[PDB]
Order: C-alpha cells, then structure tokens, then sequence
C-alpha cells in the first residue's frame, strides 16, 4: 500500500 | 469556497507546483500530498508516516513527524494558515 493510496484516503 | 494561505504554506504550495494568491482546501490537500510525493518525506517502509523535521513542512506543522491514518496536525495548520 502506496503513500498515494494512503493519502486518498483523507477528503479534501 | 476560496482561501489565502499564510507566506509559508503559499511558498509550500508553488513547490509542488501551484500557482495563485487563493486557494481552495480541496486544491491545498492535493498540493500537499504532491509536495511530500516530490519531497520523499513519507518512510519508505512505513509510507502512511511523514517525517517533516528537516524540511519547511516541519516548521509549519510544528513538528517532526506525522501519520496520515491520523492527520489532525494538518488540520490543525489549516484552521491556523488559511484565511
């Protein structure tokens, strides 16, 4: 699990 | 719903790449996660961890490190650097 993957998953 | 940044996020945001005076938290989340992706600043190991220490990011968070399974020190920053 990616950092690009991680970081979707916060909104925006 | 549009917001100015604060000196340090703005210099932050045009070194990800974005361009402007006002900004959108939408458009500042994107330029945030595109400037730590540039950066490298996130573990290799452990990405979900950031470590900012040594970078201007730091200094704006008031930090060293942070997760973003829990980003309320982005939420912090953003209530304080958003106007």
């Amino acid at each position: 699990t990616s950092f690009k993957e991680y970081w979707c998953l916060l909104s925006p | 719903n549009q917001v100015r940044p604060k000196l340090p996020l703005l210099k932050i945001l045009h070194a990800a790449g974005a361009q402007g005076e006002m900004f959108t938290v939408k458009e500042v989340m994107h330029y945030l996660g595109q400037y730590i992706m540039v950066k490298q600043l996130y573990d290799a190991a452990a990405q979900h961890m950031v470590y900012c220490g040594g970078d201007l990011l730091g200094e704006l968070l008031g930090r060293q490190s942070f997760s973003v399974k829990d980003p309320s020190p982005l939420y912090d920053m953003l209530r304080k650097n958003l106007v």
